[PDB]
């Protein structure tokens, strides 16, 4: 069956730059049967281009499609922060009748932004239940790479935390991140100082936020 | 106005059955190429099925014999009957209108999540993340639920600036947990109440939690 | 009195599939040998008859339908098929008796820059009946608003162009198709093979 291979898998470009996304089909298809879609996180795909080159309704002129046979290209001129998304090519001329590429994720660069860090003790309601979740929040940073280290009475904690990162914000192109340290109530009450230390390119030196249990 | 509204997704055990439905407005379902396309979590799009206006139907190899697409002309709606579900069928299912060389897949529904799993439904516990303090941050920890999704709003939708609801993460227990946070002026802590509204439809759980300085 | 298959098979231009051509053949000697001894045909499938014994048979009359489609669609010119061609352009009955002959015509019907003369019906409310020929160009209403003969959102011209260029893959190349149907009523047979 036909396979559509998109490349590159990921792309990081600055506003104003030009993105060039490729789709290579495993066999020659007529250009009337190739389309491109844009999918923003948590939304349905949006049709950009059909018939290799025809702009769908609502597609601005800075999006343009081209190619033929086995190779097709989507070009995005004058990139904007809102262009952050996954882009998919699709063929609809060969069996089984529809095939999508695996997608190219496009990230929009921006100026380095240090995170704002916050630390949250467990609530008393949760403690009453027998568990303690300590939450560390890194807010609106760029780039995505960040190190969060939990320290409990200055002992570096490993194996009991989980991180979650938002998708790039559509307007300011930043990320936020949550790190949760989970403990039983008994373990939580064994210790006093809870701290999360954050390392990031925009920070001159690691930033530590801490609290003392009870205070 | 034209639209495609999907429903019927939810949690089902492997081997089970589910019927998805897609109610159309404007579009006449029986006059269009109508398709189902699915997207497993974190993965790409995979076409599932098509029904022609003349009634012909076609299926992807991976669902053939188990799924059946159909429609009700009087209700103007499209259906996908899914039988013998397996874990690999877990995904968001979109219905969409196809125009082939006249326009490809120009209109998509918003999707409905189907989770095929052995794990039982469990509603979340909601705990405050109290502001400690410029800028203050506060939030809600929504812990130990299954399946996805939960929705979180703040002050019944009136508060959207500075809100970050993070992707759910599966805990080692097999249950989901997520946080929703918001940054606000510290002064507003004395002049504004902050309530997070958590909704977990799979367990019919609706919780409003007021977040106050400890 | 020799049947004019050359008029059909060697016509300079073929019909678009939606407006497929039909030639009634009667009162002549068939001689299918020139067809089934040709190496030029990529497809020669018969239903309810043996090509072998074609030159030793008689029929009330013969129909020769001809048109151009994509390579990938040739499989749809057969009893019991579905798809855009069988459903909306050219439909064979389940009990079809006849032959389907198809050959690659990239050398004649493809043009650098793309030949767009050949079209197929993409939008139709319902399936064609067997041997039905629909040539309407009425704007197709896909939504709830009347089109009033104007193309726009949810109001589509029902015919669409094939884009035949020589460098297309074979499934996208044009194929010329002739369908021979053999008709046996309750009347004298006027089309016989040469040995009859
Ligand atoms: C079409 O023309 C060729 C030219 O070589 C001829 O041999 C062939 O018999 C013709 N087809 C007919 C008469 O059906």
């Amino acid at each position: 069956e036909i396979v559509l291979t998109q490349s590159p898998g990921t792309l990081s470009l600055s506003p104003g730059e030009r993105a060039t996304l490729s789709c290579r089909a495993s066999q020659s298809i007529s250009s009337s049967y190739l389309a491109w879609y844009q999918q923003k996180p948590g939304q349905a795909p949006r049709l950009l281009i059909y018939g290799a080159t025809s702009r769908a309704t609502g597609t601005p002129d800075r999006f343009s499609g081209s190619g033929s046979g086995t190779d097709f290209t989507l070009t995005i001129n004058r990139l904007e922060p809102e262009d952050f998304a996954v882009y998919y090519c699709q063929q609809y001329g060969s069996s089984p009748g529809y095939t999508f590429g695996q997608g190219t994720k496009l990230e929009i660069k921006r100026t380095v932004a240090a995170p704002s860090v916050f630390i949250f003790p467990p609530s008393d309601e949760q403690l009453k239940s027998g568990t303690a979740s300590v939450v560390c929040l890194l807010n609106n940073f760029y780039p995505r790479e960040a190190k969060v280290q939990w320290k409990v009475d200055n002992a570096l904690q490993s194996g009991n935390s989980q991180e979650s990162v938002t998708e790039q914000d559509s307007r300011d192109s930043t990320y936020s991140l949550g790190s949760t340290l989970t403990l039983s109530k008994a373990d939580y009450e064994k210790h006093k100082v809870y701290a999360c230390e954050v390392t990031h390119q925009g920070l001159s030196s690691p930033v530590t936020k801490s609290f003392n249990r009870g205070e | 106005e034209v639209q495609l509204v999907e429903s019927g997704g939810g949690l089902i055990q492997p081997g089970g059955s589910l019927r998805l439905s897609c109610a159309a407005s404007g579009f006449i379902v029986s006059r269009n190429y109508m398709i189902w396309v699915r997207q497993a979590p974190g993965k790409g799009l995979e076409w599932v099925s098509v029904i022609y206006s003349g009634g012909s139907t076609f299926y992807a190899d991976s669902v053939k014999g188990r799924f059946t697409i159909s429609r009700d002309n009087s209700k103007n709606t499209l259906y996908l009957q899914m039988n013998s579900l397996r874990a690999e069928d877990t995904a968001v299912y979109y219905c969409a209108r196809d125009l082939e060389v006249a326009g490809a897949i120009d209109y998509w529904g918003q999707g409905t999540l189907v989770t095929v799993s052995s794990a039982s439904t469990k509603g979340p516990s909601v705990f405050p993340l109290a502001p400690s303090s410029g800028t203050a941050a506060l939030g809600c920890l929504v812990k130990d639920y299954f399946p996805e999704p939960v929705t979180v709003s703040w002050n019944s939708g009136a508060l959207t600036s500075g809100v970050h609801t993070f992707p759910a993460v599966l805990q080692s227990s097999g249950l989901y947990s997520l946080s929703s946070v918001v940054t606000v002026p510290s002064s507003s802590l004395g002049t504004q109440t902050y309530i997070c509204n958590v909704n977990h439809k799979p367990s019919n759980t609706k919780v409003d939690k007021k977040v106050e300085p400890k | 009195n020799l049947c004019p298959f050359g008029e059909v098979f060697n016509a300079t231009r073929f019909a678009s599939v939606y407006a497929w051509n039909r030639k009634r053949i009667s009162n002549c000697v068939a001689d299918y040998s020139v067809l089934y001894n040709s190496a030029s045909f990529s497809t020669f499938k018969c239903y309810g008859v043996s090509p072998t014994k074609l030159n030793d048979l008689c029929f009330t009359n013969v129909y020769a339908d001809s048109f151009v489609i994509r390579g990938d669609e040739v499989r749809q010119i057969a009893p019991g098929q579905t798809g855009k061609i069988a459903d909306y352009n050219y439909k064979l009955p389940d009990d079809f008796t006849g032959c389907v002959i198809a050959w690659n015509s990239n050398n004649l019907d493809s043009k650098v820059g793309g030949n767009y003369n050949y079209r197929y019906r993409l939008f139709r409310k319902s399936n064609l009946k067997p041997f039905e020929r629909d040539i309407s160009t009425e704007i197709y209403q896909a939504g709830s608003k009347p089109c009033n003969g104007v193309e726009g959102f949810n109001c589509y011209f029902p015919l669409q162009s094939y884009g035949f260029q020589p460098t297309n893959g074979v499934g996208y190349q044009p194929y010329r198709v002739v369908v021979l149907s053999f008709e046996l009523l309750h009347a004298p047979a006027t089309v016989c093979g040469p040995k009859k």
